[PDB]
């Protein structure tokens, strides 16, 4: 005890609870990383070598008008593209609305020696800060950088995909929690270098 | 007496029985009643990440009871909530200690002190982590300490002085 | 009284006092809605099931080069076009800036069986949810859903039409407030499910 | 004694002669007067709904009296004002309530306590409606009875304790 | 004891040794020190411009040492900060009062009380400046008054009532 | 002293000190202005009656991708272009970022007659105020309206210029400052006429 009379005690909160009202981000392992959208489904994001979307196009004008995709999942992920630091297209996305389903692929790969050498931008450095502030307490994969000292990061991985799935326990690095999206949300200000 | 930061009034909080936390908010416990004493000092808090997942609670709370059966979150009137719910300049300040690897609030583990004659507790504050674990009482010893110099006073300056 | 000794008293602000420095929201009925803009002027808010303007053309970059409109009245008008979730032009709306005169249309009933079905959007989910914070206090024609407990609503109208008017007494189920206004101003994060 | 939700330095308001309301103020009342110890509170207050018509009615006084003839309001100048003078988490916090069906603020009539044998006044808090009509006596007799006890509170401890 | 508005956590700021203001944050004195009492106060204000400069002064120290050779500062780090660290809210009233020709902070100088007995200060408020110029005592002498009759409340109030 | 026993004291800051974690705004005259923005460097802003661009092009999204100027440097000028009330493009702008350095020129000159007699608006109203906020305790060149009586300025200038620099001591008129940054930087919700 504390002073005498004082018990210090422990509170933790179970965030899964939240579920019907916020998105809940959750981490797997150095790749995966989770949001819960629904009470059934989520999205999946992952940190890949291998491109799924081999297209050069999004076409996500035409995906929406289309509107055969969940509005919430959607919402999400357009939640996370306008999101990113430096916004522009840079090509760098590519996607897959056919049917319902969702698939959107980052280009992080961009990354060869001379932008490799600049670091501070060429898409990867916005699409990763974008993902570590979705990923609260989920795997810092900025590897060397793991607890930020720098805020300019680079990995290994090649692909930012993000995809339709179904909710299963997955949450096995983290707590879920609705602080990643709420914090995309909130910061609404200005970070961009080129507009 | 009554809550400034629920959205419903008066069912929100009631005076007499205190303030709850249910077996759903918490994971191991079943059961966590603070004094609306200390819970109230969310009323005016600006800070203490405590008091924004209280009010992210109560919002869910009547969020669902309202719209029976929300059936998938429409999105939007949850992110009109978040500019009227959470305090948005304390979410970045965990973030610029995160980065940096300073010890910053992950939003899980909460600590309190706990009177261990009389039922008096504080208000929880966020138990910080660094490098991926929660730190050590030794670390954060001071605010430990000081959270129960604060209660000491409260409960000396009782009814009058 | 209260405890004894204390008399519970009531205090109504006049908000007309405002006028010389913000606009002010009022309500006439069940369609027709206020703003005053200035000593003399303001808009018109209707909602109808006439359409006044047939064209299918807004030409706004050429009416603002034109320059012959107030510049706080057109302010105030592209304030509330800008706060338009999951704002895009969709064309939705067509205007006419002949000469120094205002007036703008919402095609709300773009809506039909297939859109109608999907309810949180299709031009109609964006413009009525401005509409309504504009209209504080003014008529909540949400109709079943009038009190709110859901937030995708849809009205019997088919068109929001804006015009500039003159001052005259109307607020008749409402008091005259800046509130409307300033909600829209201050609630500039993200709100958006397309881009 | 002054004031720090005004935006004039002194004349925006003055410690001796407390503060008051005026004639275009109010709608009914040709004037009403509260202790400057309770309208200070708004010098804090993160909250209240009074309290940030309060600083409209200070902008509005000041920009009239600054910009001779304001003819015609050039909107910047407000909006640039709006994020210095108001509370918009209030504000959004009150639309969450109008939607969802809960009691709300539509900024109009507030409520305060009077003494009635001394002058003493609390600071005027928003009344709230529901389904177009203002709330019962019956339905806030919670906060009213918890104003009424912090004035009291107030009113014993006077000098000393 | 301890303070909130810092990042770091304990090493931002020690109980004892009370707060300390170096000769790089200072311009004419080589050291000024506050006491811990009156610059807690930062824990709680949402008003003070010296609260801000203050929060500056600790991130700019936290930065340098953490990320070893800033080299050239990256901004981005900063407007992240930005949102974390300061009221803006209080840049723009200090922004309205400069545009409409009323006095207003510039961030340069700040003004307190020092007792001449005892050690006692109180927390700096900003000294406003209006045509270019700093404002005489005497316009803002309800200002230094009411800060000198709280610091002889708390002066008075020791350990009991 | 006060109330017998307070000496009043004076505190003064030096927020040069602040140098290596945000940009220091400064004044020199009438006309220069100053940003500090790394340890050696910084931008100087120029107010003139001689245009030092004649190109009436900009090219910034060549510019960016040809990526050999200081990104801190390009951060802070894109700042405060997309901080413009009223902002577009509106021509207005012509830049040079030939090889690594920066030149950017605003058409203040535009102002004749008619766009003069309307004063709050047609480019030089919007980029004035950022230059007015940029420039915290700066000379304020409202002139008539020096100390902002309104809020609708003109000058006398034809062209603002912001260029690349080296930092020396400048600063004669005010003190270095984070505020004028942060102000533009804070202030992000809308200030627009026209979009
Ligand atoms: C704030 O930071 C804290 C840091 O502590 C996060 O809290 C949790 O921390 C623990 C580590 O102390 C995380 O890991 C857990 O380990 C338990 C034991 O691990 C052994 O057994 C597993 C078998 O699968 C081996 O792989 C491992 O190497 C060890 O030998 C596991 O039992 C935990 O749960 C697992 O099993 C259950 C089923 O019983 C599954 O449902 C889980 O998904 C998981 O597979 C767990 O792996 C732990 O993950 C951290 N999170 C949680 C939720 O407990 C806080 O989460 C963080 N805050 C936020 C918001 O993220
Ligand atoms: C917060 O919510 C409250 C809810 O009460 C709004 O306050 C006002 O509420 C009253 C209802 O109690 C509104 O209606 C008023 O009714 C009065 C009596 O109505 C009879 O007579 C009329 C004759 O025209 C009939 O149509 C009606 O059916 C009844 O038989 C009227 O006298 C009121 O004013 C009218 O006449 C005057 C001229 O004397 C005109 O200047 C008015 O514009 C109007 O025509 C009124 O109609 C009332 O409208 C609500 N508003 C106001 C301003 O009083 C609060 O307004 C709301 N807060 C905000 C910010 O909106
Ligand atoms: C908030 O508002 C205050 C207003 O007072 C600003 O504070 C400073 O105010 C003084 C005026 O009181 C400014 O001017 C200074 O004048 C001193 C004396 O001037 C005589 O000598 C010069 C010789 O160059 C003549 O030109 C002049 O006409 C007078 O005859 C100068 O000594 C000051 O410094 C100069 O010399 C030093 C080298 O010794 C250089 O390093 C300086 O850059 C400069 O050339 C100065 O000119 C003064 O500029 C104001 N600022 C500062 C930093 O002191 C606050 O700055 C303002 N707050 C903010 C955030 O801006
Ligand atoms: C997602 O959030 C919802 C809402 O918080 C969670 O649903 C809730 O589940 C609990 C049970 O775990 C329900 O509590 C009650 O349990 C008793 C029996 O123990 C039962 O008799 C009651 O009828 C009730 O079921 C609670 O009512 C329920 N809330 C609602 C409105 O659905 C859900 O479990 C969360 N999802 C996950 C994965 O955690
Ligand atoms: C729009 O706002 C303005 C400013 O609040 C209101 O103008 C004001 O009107 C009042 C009278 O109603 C003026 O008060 C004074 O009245 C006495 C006589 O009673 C007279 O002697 C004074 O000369 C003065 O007129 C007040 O000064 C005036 N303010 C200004 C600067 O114009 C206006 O009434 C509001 N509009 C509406 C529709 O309410
Ligand atoms: C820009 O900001 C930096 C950081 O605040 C300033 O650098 C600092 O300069 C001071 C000296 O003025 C250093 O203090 C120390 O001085 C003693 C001797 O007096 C010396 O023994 C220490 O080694 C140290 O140099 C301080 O450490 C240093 N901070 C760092 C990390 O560089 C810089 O002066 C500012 N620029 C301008 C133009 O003011
Ligand atoms: C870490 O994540 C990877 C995926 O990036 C896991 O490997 C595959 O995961 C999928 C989806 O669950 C399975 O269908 C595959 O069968 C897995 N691959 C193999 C070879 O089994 C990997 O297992 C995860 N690992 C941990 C926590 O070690
Ligand atoms: C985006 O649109 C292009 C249009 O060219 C699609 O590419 C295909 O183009 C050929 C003609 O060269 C058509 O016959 C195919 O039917 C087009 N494919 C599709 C799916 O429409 C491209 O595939 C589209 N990309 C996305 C993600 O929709
Ligand atoms: C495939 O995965 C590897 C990791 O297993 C990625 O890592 C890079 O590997 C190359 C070759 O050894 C190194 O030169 C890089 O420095 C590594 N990157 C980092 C951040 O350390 C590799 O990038 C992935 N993709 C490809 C196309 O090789
Ligand atoms: C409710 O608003 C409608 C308009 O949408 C009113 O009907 C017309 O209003 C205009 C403008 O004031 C008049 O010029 C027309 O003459 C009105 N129509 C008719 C047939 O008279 C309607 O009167 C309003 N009603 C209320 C409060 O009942
Ligand atoms: C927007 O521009 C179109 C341009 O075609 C306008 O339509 C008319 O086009 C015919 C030629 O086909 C011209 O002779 C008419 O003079 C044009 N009308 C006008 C008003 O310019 C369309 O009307 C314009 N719409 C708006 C709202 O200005
Ligand atoms: C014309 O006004 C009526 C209301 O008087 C609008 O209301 C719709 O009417 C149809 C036919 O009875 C119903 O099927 C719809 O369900 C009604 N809408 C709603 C929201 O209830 C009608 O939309 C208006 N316009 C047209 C072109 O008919
Ligand atoms: C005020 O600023 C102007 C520049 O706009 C100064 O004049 C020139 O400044 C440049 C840059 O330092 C020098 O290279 C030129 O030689 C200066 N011109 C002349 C004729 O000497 C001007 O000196 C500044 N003045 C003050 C404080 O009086
Ligand atoms: C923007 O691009 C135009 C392209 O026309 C540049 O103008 C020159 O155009 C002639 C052909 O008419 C070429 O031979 C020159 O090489 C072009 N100059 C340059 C620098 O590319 C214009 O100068 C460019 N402006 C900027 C600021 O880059
Ligand atoms: C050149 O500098 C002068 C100032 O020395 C600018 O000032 C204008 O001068 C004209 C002619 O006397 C007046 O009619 C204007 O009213 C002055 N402007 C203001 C705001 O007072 C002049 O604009 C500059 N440029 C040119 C091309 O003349
Ligand atoms: C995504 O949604 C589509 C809807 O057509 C479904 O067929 C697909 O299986 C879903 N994807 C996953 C991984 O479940
Ligand atoms: C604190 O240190 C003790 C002794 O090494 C250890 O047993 C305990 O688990 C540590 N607790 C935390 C939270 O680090
Ligand atoms: C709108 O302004 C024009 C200015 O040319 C005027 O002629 C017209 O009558 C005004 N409209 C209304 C409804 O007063
Ligand atoms: C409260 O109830 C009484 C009794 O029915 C009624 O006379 C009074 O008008 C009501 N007041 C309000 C504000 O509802
Ligand atoms: C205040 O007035 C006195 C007397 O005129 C003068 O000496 C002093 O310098 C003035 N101080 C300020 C800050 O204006
Ligand atoms: C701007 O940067 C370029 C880099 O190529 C340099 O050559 C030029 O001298 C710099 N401009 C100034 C005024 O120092």
């Amino acid at each position: 005890t504390y002073k005498g009379v004082y018990e210090l005690q422990t509170l933790e909160l179970n965030m899964a609870s939240l579920n019907m009202t916020m998105p809940l981000s959750c981490t797997k392992n150095n790749s995966h990383h989770y949001i819960m959208v629904g009470n059934e489904t989520g999205l999946e994001l992952t940190l890949t070598n291998t491109s799924i979307i081999n297209h050069k196009f999004c076409n996500l004008s035409d995906a929406h008008k289309r509107n055969l995709y969940d509005h919430a999942l959607m919402s999400i992920i357009s939640t996370f593209h306008l999101s990113i630091p430096n916004f522009n297209q840079y090509e760098a996305m590519s996607c897959d609305f056919n049917g319902g389903k969702i698939s959107v692929q980052y280009n992080l790969s961009h990354t060869y020696a001379v932008d490799a050498a600049k670091h501070c931008g060429t898409i990867a450095n916005g699409v990763l800060q974008t993902f570590m502030r979705m990923a609260w307490g989920g795997s810092y994969i900025a590897l060397d950088s793991g607890c930020g000292s720098w805020d300019c990061i680079m990995t290994s991985y090649q692909y930012l995909i993000i995809q339709n799935t179904t909710w299963e326990d997955h949450c096995q690095f983290s707590r879920p929690s609705p602080i990643g999206y709420l914090g995309l949300l909130s910061q609404r200000t200005r970070d961009i270098y080129i507009s | 007496g009554t809550f400034t930061w629920t959205l419903s009034d008066s069912e929100g909080n009631e005076t007499p029985g205190g303030y709850c936390l249910t077996r759903w908010m918490l994971i191991e416990a079943e059961l966590k009643c603070f004094g609306n004493t200390a819970v109230a000092k969310c009323n005016e808090k600006h800070d203490e990440e405590f008091c924004d997942m209280l009010r992210l609670f109560d919002f869910n709370k009547q969020a669902i009871r309202r719209l029976k059966a929300p059936a998938q979150m429409s999105i939007q009137l949850i992110n009109k909530a978040v500019n009227a719910l959470i305090n948005d300049q304390l979410i970045m300040k965990n973030h610029l200690r995160d980065i940096m690897c300073i010890p910053y609030c992950n939003y899980s583990k909460y600590w309190y002190l706990n009177h261990t004659v009389t039922g008096k507790t504080s208000l929880p504050r966020c138990w910080l982590v660094s490098n991926g674990s929660y730190l050590n009482e030794t670390h954060f010893s001071d605010d430990i300490e000081q959270q129960a110099d604060n209660m000491i006073t409260e409960l000396l300056q009782k009814e009058y002085i």
